[PDB]
């Protein structure tokens, strides 16, 4: 799997779903593969469950360019305390996408690209060993798709 | 010191981890 393409697909899908983006680019139309489709579908279920249990996610994100990376890392580090699992990985994608959505909402569109990079960085440096040890994204697709 | 949003996301994450294994 290309991590960069997975992040771009899911965030793009979410930005389109929330009405911020339309037309060409990652996230447009059906996912290119079963992995993307599985992540989209479970991510949708996740965000719905989150909102019902707590409240809308993208509206507890208070975003500024100078604090965004710190806050992204703090939330992610808490999310993964005790170790990753597939459900927490879905949480991570939903959170990153919600941070992007809230950035557009608050007229800070350039943060979208930065947050995607931070996601890729975090995935490749914190989560990559666990993902590979657990059968890779193919395993996720089998369990969740 | 614990991040409330991180805990909430984790809670739903663990719910999903159970359901799908």
């Amino acid at each position: 799997p290309d991590t960069r393409a997975l992040v771009a697909d899911f965030v793009g899908y979410k930005l389109r779903q929330k009405g911020y983006v339309s037309g060409a680019g990652p996230g447009e139309g059906p996912a290119a593969d079963p992995l993307g489709q599985a992540l989209r579908a479970i991510g949708d279920e996740f965000e719905t469950r989150f909102r019902r249990t707590f409240s809308d996610l993208a509206a507890q994100l208070h975003v500024t360019p100078g604090s965004a990376q710190q806050r992204f890392t703090q939330v992610s580090d808490e999310l993964f305390q005790g170790g990753p699992n597939w459900g927490r990985l879905v949480a991570f994608f939903v959170f990153g996408a919600a941070l992007c959505a809230e950035s557009v909402n608050k007229e800070m569109e350039p943060l979208v690209g930065q947050v995607q990079e931070w996601m890729v960085e975090y995935l490749e440096t914190r989560l990559a060993d666990w993902i590979h040890s657990s059968g890779g994204w193919a395993e996720f697709t089998a369990l969740y798709g | 010191a614990a991040d409330p949003l991180g805990q909430a996301l984790r809670a739903i994450g663990d719910e999903f981890e159970t359901r799908f294994r």
